[PDB]
């Protein structure tokens, strides 16, 4: 996790790119990219603010839902069900 | 055939000597419930030197049991019997593994032959 | 295998104190297991010539260095051991007086799809890439140093 | 319908007389992945025509035929079953995934099935016993269907022997005459001791089949023994089984010292095929 | 219990007179004998057995001289019987949890039967008593010479239900060992003893059962069985200062000037023992 | 604890007389053999974990001398109880992040139990405790001649639960060796022992446990199992002076002329030790 | 061909109160019952020259080949040892035969009383061809 060093800055993303493995993006109501790292670990960013991921513990993925817009829930609802039967 | 009279073996040759003794009493003595083969086939291929020389004195016996009858097939089996111990010139204290491997060959391979009719 | 590169250290501070240098290899995220799967019993026959370059000398003549390869081939010598591409797969190479042996795929046309054919360390070690088509198991690449395939 | 096409290509004819819609001239492609902590890698790749990959497929299972065990089985073993009777304890995991990609490979390729085939099943064998904890009915056999099917299909394949698909009385071949004399030797032990808690399947296969000289006559003796409390005890005519042990030793003149992996091989296929012979010859 | 505080070791000789000392399970009813050279065998656990039978005719059933395996029993029952004896519940396959209490249902076991104190048993069943090793062990016994088992044919002139020639109406079968003088090695061990509570008042009736283990084994097949010597070394320290291979080389088994034709008796063989190591002492009285 | 300054090889021979030495769990609880070549064989493990029997029967749970690898113990429990005396907070999977810290933990570990100071041993359990090498290793033990297992058959007069089988008695069945002299091969790396400890005292308890390692472990399937010979040869500097195989060849085993027919004493075998090169002695003592 | 053999084992304690609820595991443990194998190497001058990797480099290495083994000894490698070691100095700062045809004068086949599978180096006869005029030959083991 690096977005505790860096927090809501931009420089999170240069970061994150440098180090993350394959990046994803969501077009759906409010633009999402997503830098996936190892570890399971998920960075995702909208403008300044960003939300940080753990991909084996639900709670984790049950505040990303949170964090995220309402349109947008509703199209990761598939991506949400896949993480979440992590056990 | 099968069976090879020139193997000239020690083991190949007691198996045949055991064959054509337990065919010898089998013929003097039908409707017996044990033959020689399920009583001193553990004896003989342990120490063949001990027990061999009281499993001839029964062939013997048996033999004899059969020669008096005119129909004397006995003598035969007498003949085989002086052929085999020909080759030996004396029995074995023990036999190896592969050694009574080859005495179960030969003793199989001679009890064939002698049920051809 | 392992994860990263030795990194640089500056000499003069080795001995400023005594620094033990190493690289554990079995340390955590160190240890990089990569599966690899490559060929086997492999055979080819390779087409090439020459050319001068700017800095070729005044006396420099491609004949000469054609003679020294040629041979160098018929003796066995070699600068290193070649290898099929890893070091780990040495290369047995010798020179084709004669004509060049039938091949397996004498009947086939194979298309194998793009694969690299050379890096322009020129422009910034740009990789350039050529349509490899198999003919006759034989394979015909453009020119890496022609204008057209470069950018 | 699946059934119809797999016995058409097994024969050598076309998929197409089954069913016309195939165009056998377009090409499939067949890829596989194998992962590991967070990155995954490519482990086969095939480009070949339906046609072509579809009569390998069938070339494959013609190769694989045996006589089936019990009625249940799959006359088509599946992949998975052939790779999971190699693995450690008879469970997916364990298989090595080499095994694997040299399978759905050498499948679908019509190579040479991977050298280390044969030993592992072999070892499989060697170290595979009767299970009767598992709770199925039938005391399970050392030598399955699905191994001797692998082992015939290797030794057809590698090694360009021939083997039938069920007993032949006339192979008179050393190796196939040594697994028949095994079990038959099988039959009369647990004919002479029935509910044994063990036979000499879970220990003395593997020992007979490398190495038969030093072994088969505690074998033979101990046979003598079944028979001869066979021949006490009702079934006083045991007379059968020795019968058999005279026929198949007769076309045997020594016992080999050591016998090679694949003749080893030849060796269970003898054994699994007289085996099947004599479940209920009587 | 004041378990024992030195290491023994014994070898005892005993010979069989026309007599089946042992038979095969899997073989007949032949007399065991070694695949290889013909020399007989008996199995340890024959002679354990013989050593409970004494046992349990001289004690009768005394307080802490029963026997576990007894005869046709139901061994289960027996281990409920200690967990009742205990105050605990067996109802679980597994030990109680509570060291102590699978601590105490064991030592109850040891304390109350006589063979379990002394050869040791394994009583994990659906009713779960633990293991105990056993401070007294004995190897097979083998024959010092070759035998040659013998099968004597014996008619019968009744019949069970019904003949077929209703003539040799009935035929039997009868093993016997003309002669075998055969040789058991033992080893007692102290440690074993203080974890089971092996005292000496058992080692004196063990001894005592070694020296007439026969004299009330007699049988229709058995023969005429004896013991004839029984050496005993015993060590000056509970862990022992001697190779066990060392003390049994000692004793010495020879023809002497009987070698003509088999041996038919004892007469026929001559025992020697030499003297021990420094910190060993033998008594042969027995 | 000063730890030795020499490599050291030895060569064992033991040998079993109507015993199992090792079960094979694959093969029912036939002795393990080699199935091409019909040698038997003895696990490494099986004699490492004698002489921590031996070990802990000699030394009694003493001080700087427990042995890890225990009967019942969870292993676990014993990491906790490292780090406790430690004085560290364990997390799940990984080791003190301080690598001082997981070097104190494992000189802990390794300097209070003797076993891991020794085979070493591997802790990377859900709680870490590090690894350790050790520094004596021991290969396979392979009989000198092809064994000839056999089976005996044997029966009970007892049934464990309710049943109406007997109407013959329960059955069973023992697996040994009619005799097999091994040959033991094993190391002893100074360099390791300078890491883990592994003293000049420990080295004379390893001699006495390998000496007397099967005095102390008889049972009902073990038989009479000895150790007849132990040569040891001893290097001068911390790295040896002579490849091993070289030295392990100066042991050469071979039946003696005056012997015919099947192996069943060690008096049928003749050992003899040659000349060692001029940087090694052979302790030919033992 | 080798045939590597799978032996069980157990464990007299378990790692974890999870599993203690018998009290016992059943690993396992591969083994090569024996197996001699080759191992080519090649040595380029000219590289060394770039390096500085000089003769008493050379003498080291020689000695690490033959002692590789003699420091490895561990649970599960058992007993290996080196056996031979072939040298090939060339005379000329680069070669002067083909490799491949250099290592096929190192000729490993099995001695005559030997039958049925491999168990010691006894059963392995080695020869070494004549090289060619250009290189020399040493025989370090």
């Amino acid at each position: 996790m690096i977005a505790q060093q860096h927090k809501d800055t931009v420089a999170a993303c240069e970061a994150a790119e440098a180090i993350a493995i394959a990046k994803d993006q969501v077009w759906d109501g409010e633009g999402y990219t997503k830098y996936t790292f190892d570890d399971n670990s998920v960075l995702i960013q909208s403008g300044t603010t960003q939300y940080a991921m753990d991909a084996d513990d639900a709670d984790s993925i049950k505040g990303y839902a949170d964090w995220l817009d309402d349109e947008a829930r509703s199209a990761e609802a598939s991506e949400i069900e896949r993480l979440l039967e992590s056990v | 055939v099968s069976l090879d009279p020139a193997r000239t073996d020690r083991p190949y040759l007691l198996g045949r000597l055991f064959a054509v003794l337990e065919k010898a009493q089998e013929d003097a003595v039908p409707g017996a419930n044990a033959t020689i083969k399920d009583r001193y086939l553990a004896s003989a291929s342990a120490n063949p030197g001990q027990v061999f020389h009281m499993l001839l004195k029964n062939a013997s016996n048996h033999t004899a049991k059969l020669r008096k009858d005119p129909e004397r097939k006995a003598i035969h089996y007498e003949i085989m019997m002086q052929e085999i111990i020909d080759n030996i010139s004396d029995f074995p204290v023990t036999m190896s593994s592969d050694e009574q491997g080859l005495f179960m060959i030969g003793y199989y391979h001679q009890r064939k032959a002698l049920f051809t009719k | 295998e392992v994860s990263s590169k030795i990194p640089k250290p500056n000499p003069a501070t080795a001995m400023r104190d005594r620094k033990p240098l190493y690289f554990l290899v079995d340390d955590g995220s160190n240890r990089q297991q990569r599966a690899a799967t490559l060929l086997r019993n492999v055979d080819y026959v390779i087409e090439a010539h020459f050319e001068l370059t700017d800095k070729a000398g005044a006396e420099d003549n491609a004949g000469k260095h054609l003679d020294i390869f040629r041979r160098r081939a018929r003796a066995g010598q070699s600068f290193q051991q070649p290898c099929l591409g890893c070091r780990e797969f040495p290369a047995s190479f010798e020179l084709l007086e004669g004509d060049v042996p039938l091949s397996c795929y004498a009947g086939e046309k194979r298309d194998l799809g793009y694969m690299l054919l050379d890096i322009d360390f020129e422009r910034d070690m740009t990789p350039l890439f050529f349509k490899a088509v198999m003919e006759d198991g034989v394979i015909t690449p453009p020119s890496r140093t022609s204008p057209e395939v470069r950018a | 319908r699946m059934h119809d096409l797999l016995v058409a290509i097994r024969s050598g004819k076309r998929a197409t007389d089954i069913m016309p819609d195939m165009d056998e001239s377009v090409r499939f492609h067949v890829l596989g992945l194998s992962p590991n902590a967070a990155r995954l890698s490519v482990r086969f790749w095939e480009v070949d025509t339906v046609g072509h990959m579809l009569d390998k497929v069938g070339r494959h299972y013609r190769e694989l035929e045996i006589i089936p065990q019990f009625n249940n089985e799959q006359e088509f073993p599946s992949l998975s079953t052939l790779l999971r009777q190699t693995a450690v304890l008879n469970k997916t995991e364990n298989i090595s995934p080499v095994l694997a990609g040299g399978l759905f490979r050498a499948m679908l390729t019509g190579g040479p099935y991977p050298q280390s085939l044969l030993p592992a099943v072999l070892g499989r064998i060697r170290a595979e016993h009767a299970r009767p904890e598992d709770k199925s009915r039938y005391r399970l056999e050392v030598v399955t269907y699905y191994r001797a099917a692998l082992i015939k299909a290797y030794l057809i394949r590698n090694r360009k022997l021939e083997v039938p698909v069920s007993l032949d009385p006339a192979r008179t071949d050393r190796p196939y005459l040594l697994g028949r004399l095994f079990a038959v030797l099988e039959k009369a032990q647990e004919d002479a001791v029935p509910g044994a808690n063990a036979t000499i399947k879970d220990r003395y296969l593997a020992s007979a089949s490398a190495n038969p000289g030093q072994v088969f006559h505690m074998l033979l003796k101990n046979a003598s023994n079944h028979t001869a409390k066979l021949r006490k005890d009702p079934e006083r005519k045991a007379i059968h089984y020795e019968i058999m042990m005279q026929e198949i030793i007769d076309n045997i003149s020594d016992f080999p010292v050591t016998m090679s992996s694949d003749e080893q091989g030849l060796f269970m296929i003898g054994y699994y095929h007289q085996r099947k012979a004599l479940f209920t010859k009587k | 219990m004041t378990a024992i505080a030195n290491r023994y070791e014994f070898v005892l000789l005993f010979d069989v007179e026309n007599g089946n000392p042992n038979g095969d399970p899997d073989a007949g009813n032949m007399p065991r004998i070694d695949p290889e050279t013909g020399h007989g065998l008996v199995t340890d656990v024959c002679l354990k057995r013989k050593i409970r039978n004494h046992v349990a005719l001289t004690k009768e059933g005394a307080e802490r001289f029963n026997i576990y395996i007894q005869e046709k029993a139901i061994l289960n029952e027996t281990h409920e019987r200690a967990y009742t004896a205990c105050d605990l519940k067996p109802e679980p396959k597994k030990l109680p949890k509570k060291v102590e209490d699978a601590k105490r249902v064991t030592d109850w076991m040891c304390t109350n039967f006589y063979d379990i104190r002394t050869f040791g048993a394994v009583m994990t069943t659906e009713v779960n008593c633990g293991q105990v090793r056993g401070p007294v062990q004995m190897a097979f016994a083998r024959s010092v010479e070759p035998v040659v088992p013998q099968e004597v044919s014996i008619t019968r002139m009744a019949v069970t239900t019904k003949a077929e020639a209703e003539d040799n109406r009935t035929m039997g079968r009868k093993h016997i060992v003309p002669y075998g003088l055969y040789v058991a090695h033992g080893f007692i061990s102290a440690p074993l003893a203080e974890k089971t509570g092996f005292s000496d008042e058992d080692l004196t009736l063990f001894w005592d059962a070694l020296v007439n283990m026969f004299e009330h084994d007699r049988s229709a097949a058995r023969g005429l069985m004896s013991s004839r010597k029984l050496i005993v070394f015993k060590h000056q320290n509970r862990l022992g200062n001697a190779p066990a291979h060392k003390l049994f080389d000692l004793v010495k088994v020879s023809r002497a000037e009987g070698s003509s034709g088999p041996a038919r008796s004892f007469a026929d063989y001559a025992v020697t023992v030499g003297q021990a190591p420094e910190g060993v002492e033998v008594k042969e009285m027995l």
